[PDB]
């Protein structure tokens, strides 16, 4: 005998997942059926079962294929209404559960201080590669910024007055990302950012702040997830602009 | 295999469970249909002894199809089986 | 509410913490380790010769002096719960390397590297350990 | 104001934006001017003009089960019945007799009662697969008086009766004459569509009508927007722009561009 | 096409909504008007055993209107029907 899964009404939820997946029924007491009235025909059937002091593992579930995936798109279905990030991640394992593909990293580290940013960067790799899936890869090192210039260039030679000043703004910004990347790594800003925007053959050519050679970005195996890029980028602007709209200010007078 | 023998007055139903479906083909859920009201008559007893002595046999026939309080009267398994042992008073009509 | 500290003038700061601890640590390192008294609020004091003991009492006024004594003090702890003996030890060695650490920083050395090398060495230190070590 | 000129002007001006004023004016065009637009926070960086249908509420189905359609997860009901009770309903008996006169009659039923538990539930979902009767079950509208409030909303605009102590009636003692009927009913996991009501033009106009002249005497924003709320629902013609950003500061201030021109749009009509 | 067979005096009736409407034509709501004390009787049984083996009938024909303590009798359902098999005692009267 086992507790059952979660909690609510997901471990509801989830033993009909486990029932799908073995083929069984659930003796879901408003769904009108007794204990006492079940049969062998109604029963989940496995290939085997594993139970630790405190671990279940259903493996070689019996269950309809139909029922899984029906089981599945339900979640799929309704991931794409639900916001709250956690409960995002509940719909999520149970998903994953059923698609027999769950894996784990478990970061180890000396102490606590560094254990906490290692785990860190792991999580944000994760988002990383999600967003890479999502929206596709980009060169890195801002070189892909630094390419969206000529765009902008273009633009600016059919804009007039403030509004093309305001495309050249954004111009200069672009830039910011790969100086900045250079700079922390010991480098001229300015000059590697002209480097880059000289060779315009392949756009893939950018700076690799690490070893401090010029090289093909993607070759190099330095990429950005487009998606973080648009995003950054997008999210600076929306902010940025609203605040050169600025003309006045209603704060708390100092203490 | 054995015997079930009843006493003063008592018989023993074996209840009937009422269809899966209704008059309308509603299929009912195993928690809405409570415990059936009926049942056959497997063993009628002595009548019931009156007050001058007198056994009043039961108007009831071994073999019977009977509708009955389903709250009262013990109840009981043998063999692998259960039944009602109920009183006369508890039965109210035979189903013909 | 909040103040920040750059550079040198934030490495300073925080080594200044390390020391702190570190210095009242020490004094009870080896067999002819004297003992620290750290004041209790009612009873008699606490006489130790125990690093972590030492270390977990101390905190200092300056915040970001104090920071430094904190990341210290979990050097000794971390080390205490692991194997509750040798806390000193690994203050001093915390305070060495933080030191020639901090030295080799201003004279402008990239710290990342640093570290590697830093890992890289202490791996090669710890296999030595083992190969020395007798059941 | 006599065309959707007119109005694109002064909502552009009003909000000083032309998107803005487009929007306002394609919405405001495909709903009449006695018509209802609302402005809402949408999700991703774009802005989205949106029409709605009937009568709707954001309550789904109390069990997957009741799904027409697997894909969808929703549970679409042709001239479906719309049986209304105001309190719980978890005992079966009071439901039998409704249950069949309409399972006879082979038309989906949607139930809108304040909760379905227990076997009351169970014989929906069970009786729903076992093709005897195509049900849904969908709990209460809103919340506290409010719902009851509601439930004589949707009763109104279906053109059924409240099951309640007040209408005087009781469960068991339904009918198929006592409750409302619709065009189709549209169900997903946590949202309902009562699609083509047939209640009545005179019981529904004074149902929104008493919304309305209530609403006058409410200065607290909270009970001025549940009003508003509930005014909503209780039409065909409802437009909803769900105005988008790349970040909270910007939309906020962009939400609220929309709800002047909005405002603008409304003075506009009423004295030029 | 069963049949009911009431036992020692059990009668058996079947209820008779009231009016919708009162005496004064107000429409009551079916949550006022109460279970029904009327009926008529659709199978009288054998009389009640007396004590001297006597089995006197019961004043009831098989079809009058009865008059009976609403709260007593039990209640049962057949073939998409409900009745109440109620007592000699529980017979109040006869509506002629
Ligand atoms: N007689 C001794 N000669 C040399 N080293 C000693 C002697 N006694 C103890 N030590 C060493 O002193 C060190 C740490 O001592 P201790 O004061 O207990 O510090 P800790 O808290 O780091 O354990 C160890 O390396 C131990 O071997
Ligand atoms: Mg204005």
């Amino acid at each position: 005998a086992v507790k059952a899964p979660g909690f609510g009404d997901r471990r509801k939820e989830m033993l009909k997942d486990i029932a799908a997946v073995t083929g069984g029924t659930v003796i879901s007491e408003e769904l009108g059926f007794k204990l006492e009235n079940a049969t062998l025909s109604m029963l989940g059937r496995a290939e085997r079962v594993r139970i630790t002091k405190d671990e279940t593992t259903i493996v070689g579930g019996k269950g309809k294929k139909e029922d899984i995936e029906a089981r599945i798109n339900g979640i799929k279905k309704e991931l794409e209404t639900t916001d709250s990030e956690y409960a995002r991640e509940k719909l999520q394992e149970r998903l994953a559960k059923l698609a027999g593909g769950v894996a784990v990293i478990r970061v180890g580290a000396a102490t606590e201080t560094e254990l906490k940013e290692k785990k860190h960067r792991f999580e944000d790799a994760l988002n990383a590669t999600r967003a890479a899936v999502e929206e596709g890869i980009v060169p890195g090192g801002g070189v892909t910024l630094l390419r969206a210039i000529s765009a902008v260039e273009e633009l600016i030679k059919k804009l007039e007055g403030d509004e093309a000043t305001g495309a050249k703004i954004v111009r200069r910004a672009l830039e910011e990302p790969a100086r900045q990347i250079a700079e922390n790594a010991g480098y001229e800003g300015s000059v590697i950012v002209q480097q880059i925007l000289a060779e315009t053959k392949n756009p893939r050519y950018g700076f690799n702040a690490a070893t401090g050679e010029f090289v093909d970005m993607v070759e190099a195996g330095i990429v950005d997830p487009a998606k973080v890029t648009r995003s950054a980028l997008q999210n600076a602007a929306s902010i940025g602009a609203l605040i050169l709209t600025t003309e006045a200010v209603v704060a708390e007078k100092p203490e | 295999k054995t015997v079930i023998k009843p006493l003063g007055d008592r018989v023993v139903v074996k209840r009937i469970e009422e269809e899966p479906k209704t008059k309308g083909g509603i299929v009912l859920p195993d928690t809405a249909k409570e415990k059936p009201q009926k049942g056959k008559v497997i063993a009628v007893g002595t009548g019931r002894v009156l007050e001058n002595g007198q056994r009043v046999p039961l108007e009831v026939k071994e073999g019977d199809i009977v509708v009955f309080a389903k709250y009262g009267g013990t109840e009981i398994e043998i063999d692998g089986e259960e039944y009602v042992i109920l009183s006369e008073r508890d039965l109210l009509a035979v189903l013909q | 509410a909040k103040i920040l500290v750059f550079d040198e003038a934030a490495r300073r700061a925080l080594e200044r913490g390390v020391n702190a601890v570190a210095n009242a640590v020490k004094v009870t390192l080896g067999p002819r380790g004297r003992n620290v008294v750290l004041e209790k609020k009612f009873g008699s004091p606490t006489i130790t010769k125990d690093g972590v003991t030492v270390a977990k009492e101390v905190e200092l006024e300056d915040h970001l002096e104090n920071i430094g004594a904190q990341l210290l003090k979990e050097v000794a702890s971390k080390t205490n719960d692991v194997a509750g003996d040798g806390t000193t030890t690994a203050t001093v060695l915390a305070q060495a390397i933080v030191r020639e650490g901090l030295k080799n920083v201003a004279a402008g050395a990239n710290p990342l590297a640093l570290k590697r090398g830093i890992e890289k060495a202490v791996e090669a230190a710890v296999e030595k350990i083992k190969a020395l070590a007798i059941p | 104001v006599e065309d959707r000129k007119a109005i694109e002007e002064v909502a552009t001006i009003s909000a000083n934006d032309p998107e803005v004023g487009k929007l306002i004016a394609d919405a405001m065009e495909k709903v009449g001017k006695e018509g209802i637009i609302t402005v809402e926070e949408s999700k991703s960086l774009e802005t989205e003009l949106k029409f709605v249908e009937g009568y709707q509420f954001d309550k789904g189905y109390i069990s997957p089960y009741f799904v027409t359609n697997p894909e969808t997860m929703e549970a679409v009901l042709e001239d479906a019945f719309i049986l209304i009770v105001e309190k719980k309903v978890s005992n079966v008996r009071e439901l039998l007799p409704i249950l069949e006169q309409v399972a006879q009659t082979g038309k989906p039923l949607l139930i809108i009662a304040e909760d379905v538990e227990g076997e009351a539930l169970a014989t929906l979902v069970v009786n729903k697969l076992r093709g005897t009767l195509s049900v849904a079950a969908v709990k209460a509208p809103g919340f506290g008086d409010r719902r009851k409030e509601m439930l004589k909303d949707i009763a109104a605009v279906t053109g059924g009766t409240v099951i309640s102590e007040e209408l005087g009636f009781k469960l068991e003692n339904a009918t198929l004459s006592m409750l409302g009927r619709a065009e189709r009913v549209r169900i997903t996991k946590d949202e309902t569509t009562i699609v083509g009501g047939k209640g009545k033009k005179e019981d529904i106009e004074a149902r929104i009508n008493g919304i309305k002249k209530e609403l006058e005497t409410t200065d607290s924003e909270y009970a001025r927007e549940k009003l508003q709320e509930r005014l909503a629902k209780l039409a065909g013609g409802v437009a909803v722009i769900r105005v988008g950003a790349a970040t909270e500061t910007e939309l906020k201030e962009k939400k609220h561009r929309f709800e002047d021109a909005l405002n603008a749009t409304r003075a506009a009509v009423e004295e030029g």
